[PDB]
Parts: structure tokens; C-alpha cells; sequence
């Protein structure tokens, strides 16, 4: 059979979250739980009834119910922020091993933060390499809603740009890039470039020069 | 007490073979274990693929069983995968883990009923796709004192136009993690990715202390150690 | 000459340390037997053993071989839910279920020499799996040996896998064996797998 599990749940710092995957291949053998945080590899925290490899805190406790084995974190931390995958093997036939859909799990109450923005000028290196380039780095912002706009002399520049998705740091904050590509003729030309970077109606702007 | 090594490359063209190789260390590939591997598509949940025992049996997935292949080599202490006919759904991160062994009848402990994969591999990331492998080109990025921010400033590196996926930015050869910070890659127009590596570094020590960002393209076997100076 | 009553138990299950039987054990010598296998086998010599235990005078339990120190690098830890004790799996109070550690049961040898001066009463089982993918899974060798030899006993077993039918949930079997060790004589198991340890011994006179 296969294992499905809600994409999605979220509980505040300090309370209780019960994860819970359902499946017929669950009464058969006991079922494991995978934590998974953005760019790492999965790690065990639950297998058999209840057994935490060592490493892993009391406040993740794993239990059965027929069809239905699920996690419980008990008093949830912002470093409990991750994805919930459920394991378990087959009884019958050659015995395949399913994977659940897996549980994003959030955690709420985090405070709220203005981004902070930092653009640097293509380097002197990467201009005598004939080619211009602004980055425009983006972090400690949440949530992670941010639009950002680029200005060449305070007209709007959408040549070039190119965005990345908003992405979690380790502290649970919001992290974002956005990249300017020019020609070193393009740069010089110019009296000034900037980064309008908007989060939640509130804008910063910084703003770099080639005569300085 | 077990640790997993991974090998093989990170490009394979369509309708290619790919081909990657776990070292078990610490421990006998002929042990009482199930050799497995899982992959991840980008954005998409876990996958398992198969796993071997040791005697030589194998089991695998019934969606994959048709271009899976794992194999495995005592001669070296290593299991190796294989999947033929590869397209774009096969671009994933490719992880081989280990899993205990277990029972089909009633006969055995109760400890041989689990399922689970504690000792897990680094990840490799595979993409399929026909373009070439290309080194990255590192770039400093200055500390300038306009976009400094008190007692402390900001100073990275310009990683820009490699391929594939991924690459690796550590600073001082790993003797440095005050603030280092690695943006994940953005895709150009070109088909080529960048990314930047930035650290938060005190405002009094930019003028004397010597920092060096060492980029590491594993796809295109190529290290950069690139040395950031104030303008 | 006060008898010795087992209440809900036979001689097989307290003998063994059922964990059904653990309020018992209440006497050093007897008369007679007043009166059961939660892991299904077959009991050899067991109506002798009753000959032999249905009088004696100076009854003792004592540790043949510690859980630790007696088998490193092999897991003693092995419950199953056919010896169920208050829901929770559990096992012979007498006996170790030797199983691999870190996919591994290397070849294994332990002794023990009777200086207590009395008759020693020495229990073990060999364990019987249903499937030859279960042996190399709890065993990891495919041919399994056990080795009990004292000086007056000598015994080597292979066993073997069948299918046999259903009973207390379980289709493999545990058959059990005994030996009496006289004052001064030294016993030695060897195994590769297949062996359910003994782990508590009885000395006794008279019988
Ligand atoms: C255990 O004993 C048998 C026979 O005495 C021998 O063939 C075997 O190699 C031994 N085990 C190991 C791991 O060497």
C-alpha cells in the first residue's frame, strides 16, 4: 500500500503537535520518523515503539493505533521547524518500502522582522573580466513575502534580473538574492544603481555608484 | 560506528546510465544488513529506490524495477547503483543509507520487526540534462564602508556561471563560521548558475585580517580558494 | 517434607523461568511437586526431569551466566510476544536469546566449572526459525552449530528449517535441553548462532 499524510500543520513554541500517518502497511512492521530541514539530509528520530536513536530529545514520542502511527512533539521549539516523513515496510509480497507524502511543520510565534539588505558593486576583477554584475543580498526578514525592484538612475530596470526563491535560514528567518547582470559600459555609464527591496508595504533601498 | 561515502558524477545525459558508489567503512558490507537508496526529486518528498543483502538478493521499487540495478562489490566494501534510461524526473538528490535487518515469520525477536535507515550518506545531487560541465568563476565581494552596519561589516564571494548543481563555500578552510551565510543558487537565462557566500565580519578587523572564501565545483573537479581584500 | 506447589504452573514453565511463573521459588527442599512453554518446542527428557527434581535438599538458583560480560558483541536483549508478561514481550527469566550485534554473530565460546559443591542443573534451547531469509536475519550464518560438552555430556546440533503449523501465534520452535553437572566437572557452549544461552542455573542434592 502506499502512506499519506497531511502536507501541512503548525504549532506554537512551547505546545504540543501530533503528526499523524495512516496506512495499511503500519500494522505489519513498526513504523520510523524522518526530520528534514531545507539543504540537509534526513535524520532518524523515531523507530519501533518509541526508541529515539541517541541524539534526539524526550519530546519526540512515536506511537501506533492500528492503521495509524503518529509523531508528537512535546513543548515544540523554533529548531523543531522541519519536514515529518513517516517509513514503513510492507507485509506482503516482496515487502517494497513506502515513503509518506510527508508534514511541513511550522511553527508560530516568531517575530516579526524588517529585511536587511546589503548590494555590493561588481568587483574590479569581474569588470576587467569585461562584465558587470550587482547582488543584492537579502536576510533576517519574516515572513517571507518580499518583492524587490532595480533602478539604473531611478528608472526601472527589468532587464537582467533574476531572483531567487526565499529561502529559511538557520535561525528561521527569511533569506533572499537578487542578481543585476551588465556590461562594465552599462555600469560606468551610469550615475547610480539600486535595490528596492519591499516587505510588507515597508521599502529599504540601497544604493551603489561607480565613482565611489 | 558505520559512516557512508558517496561517489559519482553529478551530469548525466538523457537516456544515459547513471551510476553512483556508497564505501561502507567502520563495518563489512557482508553483514546482516540491508543496503538501500533513496532519492528526492527538487521540491518533491522521499522516494525509496531498493536495497541488496549481502548473499546477493535484491529488492526493489515496483514504479523503478525496470531500469534499477544495484549491486554489490566485497572486493572493495561497496554497493553501487544503477538506473538506465534517465529523463528530467530522475533529476534528483541521491542518498544510500543503511537499514537493519528483518523478518518475514513470527520466529524472531521483536527488534526484527522495525524498519528505519539510521546511518545515511552526504547526498549527491545528479541532474540530467545534455548541456557540459563548466567551473565557476569566483569573484570577491569588497567590504565597502557605505554598506557596513556599525561594528561589524559584510564580505563575500561571487560565485558565477557553473554547471550543475551544486556548490560548496566554506571560509579560513572551515576555521571561520561567525556569520557565514551561502544564498541558494539563482538560474540564469544561460543556463548557468550563481550564488553568493557572504560573512559578517567585526568593522576593526577588515583592515588587517585576511580572509579566504574556498569555493569548491565538485562536477567540474575544481577548488577556488579566492582572497577577499578591502578596496 | 512440606510439598512444593507451582499453583498455576507446571515444571517445564517455572524450570524455565516463564514469565508467567515469577512469584514462585519459594523453598531449599521438598518432598514432592504439587502442579507450559510460552515459546513452543519440544521439552527432551522432561518426564525424567521431574524424576530428578521430585525430591531434593538443597535447592539454589544462582547466575550461570551474567547478561553482560558472559556474550560480548552479541545482543541479549531478545523479547517476543509469545512470553507475554503484563502486555509487554518478554522472555524466559532463566534463559538469553543470543541474537547478532551490528549485523554480526561471530563464533562464540563460554564455559562454566561447578564448584559449588552439589549438583548443578544446566538449562539451554536451540532455536529453530521458519525460513531460511529469517536465519541469516537474526544468525547471519546459513549452516548453524551449537556445542555443549561437559564430562559426562556431549552433544552437537545442526539445525534445520521447516514450515511447521501454527501454535501460540508463532511457527518456529525452541527445542530445550538439560544436563546435570557433576561437583568438579567443567561445561563449555559452543555456538554460531541457533542458541538460546543459559542464563540461570540451579544447584541441587539428593537428585
Ligand atoms: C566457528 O566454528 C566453526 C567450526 O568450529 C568454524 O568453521 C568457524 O569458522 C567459526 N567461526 C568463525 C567466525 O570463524
Amino acid at each position: 500500500s502506499e502512506l499519506t499524510q497531511d502536507p501541512a500543520v503548525s504549532v506554537a513554541l512551547g505546545q504540543t503537535v501530533r503528526i499523524t500517518c495512516q496506512g495499511d502497511s503500519l500494522r505489519g512492521y513498526y513504523a520510523s520518523w524522518y526530520q528534514q530541514k531545507p539543504g540537509q539530509a534526513p535524520v532518524l528520530v523515531i523507530y519501533g515503539k518509541n526508541n529515539r536513536p541517541s541524539g534526539i530529545p524526550d519530546r519526540f514520542s512515536g506511537s501506533s493505533s492500528g492503521n495509524t502511527a503518529s509523531l508528537t512533539i512535546t513543548g515544540a521549539q523554533a529548531e523543531d521547524e522541519a519536514d515529518y516523513y513517516c517509513n514503513s515496510r510492507d507485509s506482503s509480497g516482496n515487502h517494497p518500502v513506502v515513503f509518506g507524502g510527508g508534514t511541513k511543520l511550522t511553527v508560530l510565534g516568531q517575530p516579526k522582522g524588517a529585511p536587511s539588505v546589503t548590494l555590493f558593486p561588481p568587483s574590479s576583477e569581474e569588470l576587467q573580466a569585461n562584465k558587470a554584475t550587482l547582488v543584492c543580498l537579502i536576510s533576517d526578514f519574516y515572513p517571507g513575502a518580499v518583492t524587490v525592484a532595480w533602478k539604473a538612475d531611478s528608472s526601472p530596470v527589468k532587464a537582467g534580473v533574476e531572483t531567487t526563491t526565499p529561502s529559511k535560514q538557520s535561525n528561521n528567518k527569511y533569506a533572499a538574492s537578487s542578481y543585476l547582470s551588465l556590461t562594465p559600459e552599462q555600469w560606468k555609464s551610469h550615475r547610480s544603481y539600486s535595490c528596492q527591496v519591499t516587505h510588507e508595504g515597508s521599502t529599504v533601498e540601497k544604493t551603489v555608484a561607480p565613482t565611489e | 560506528q558505520v559512516q557512508l561515502q558517496e561517489s559519482g558524477p553529478g551530469l548525466v545525459k538523457p537516456s544515459g546510465t547513471l551510476s553512483l558508489t556508497c564505501a561502507v567503512s567502520g563495518g563489512s558490507i557482508s553483514s546482516s544488513n540491508w543496503w538501500s537508496w533513496v532519492r528526492q526529486p527538487p521540491g518533491k518528498g522521499l522516494e525509496w529506490i531498493g536495497e541488496i543483502y549481502h548473499g546477493g538478493s535484491t529488492n526493489y521499487n515496483p514504479s523503478l524495477k525496470s531500469r534499477v540495478t544495484i549491486s554489490v562489490d566485497k572486493s572493495k566494501n561497496q554497493f553501487s547503483l544503477k538506473l538506465s534510461s534517465v529523463t528530467a524526473a530522475d533529476t534528483a538528490v541521491y542518498y544510500c543509507a543503511r537499514a537493519p535487518p528483518y523478518c518475514t515469520s513470527a520466529s524472531c525477536p521483536d527488534d526484527y520487526y522495525y524498519y528505519y535507515m539510521d546511518v545515511w550518506g552526504k547526498g549527491t545531487t545528479v541532474t540530467v540534462s545534455g548541456a557540459s560541465t563548466k567551473g565557476p568563476s569566483v569573484f570577491p565581494l569588497a567590504p565597502s564602508s557605505k554598506s557596513t552596519s556599525g561594528g561589524t561589516a559584510a564580505l563575500g564571494c561571487l560565485v558565477k556561471d557553473y554547471f550543475p548543481e551544486p556548490v560548496t563555500v566554506s571560509w579560513n578552510s572551515g576555521a571561520l563560521t561567525s556569520g557565514v551565510h551561502t544564498f541558494p543558487a539563482v538560474l540564469q537565462s544561460s543556463g548557468l548558475y550563481s550564488l553568493s557566500s557572504v560573512v559578517t565580519v567585526p568593522s576593526s578587523s577588515l583592515g588587517t585580517q585576511t580572509y579566504i572564501c574556498n569555493v569548491n565545483h565538485k562536477p567540474s573537479n575544481t577548488k577556488v580558494d579566492k582572497r577577499v581584500e578591502p578596496k | 517434607s512440606a510439598p512444593l506447589q507451582l499453583g498455576n504452573c507446571s515444571v517445564a514453565g517455572w524450570i524455565l523461568g516463564n514469565p508467567e511463573c515469577e512469584s514462585l521459588i519459594s523453598k531449599e527442599s521438598w518432598s514432592y511437586i504439587v502442579e507450559g512453554t510460552c515459546y513452543p518446542g519440544y521439552f527432551a527428557d522432561y518426564e525424567e526431569l521431574r524424576e530428578q527434581l521430585s525430591s531434593v535438599s538443597s535447592f539454589e538458583r544462582f547466575e550461570i551466566f551474567p547478561k553482560e560480560s558472559s556474550w560480548p558483541n552479541h545482543t541479549v536483549t531478545g523479547v517476543t510476544a509469545s512470553c507475554s508478561h503484563n502486555g509487554k514481550s518478554s522472555f524466559y527469566r532463566n534463559l538469553l536469546w543470543l541474537t547478532e550485534k551490528n549485523g554480526l554473530y561471530p563464533n562464540l565460546s563460554n564455559s562454566y566449572v561447578n564448584n559449588k559443591e552439589k549438583e548443578v542443573l544446566v538449562l539451554w534451547g536451540v532455536h529453530h526459525p521458519s525460513n531460511i531469509r529469517d536465519q541469516r536475519a537474526i544468525y547471519h550464518t546459513e549452516n548453524a552449530y551449537v556445542s555443549v560438552v561437559s564430562s559426562h555430556y556431549s552433544r552437537r546440533f545442526t539445525p534445520e528449517i521447516a514450515k511447521r503449523p501454527k501454535v501460540r501465534g508463532q511457527e518456529g520452535r525452541i527445542n530445550y535441553y538439560w544436563t546435570l553437572l557433576e561437583p568438579g566437572d567443567t561445561i563449555i557452549f559452543e555456538a554460531n548462532g541457533n542458541l538460546i544461552a543459559p542464563w540461570y542455573a540451579f544447584a541441587l542434592s539428593r537428585g
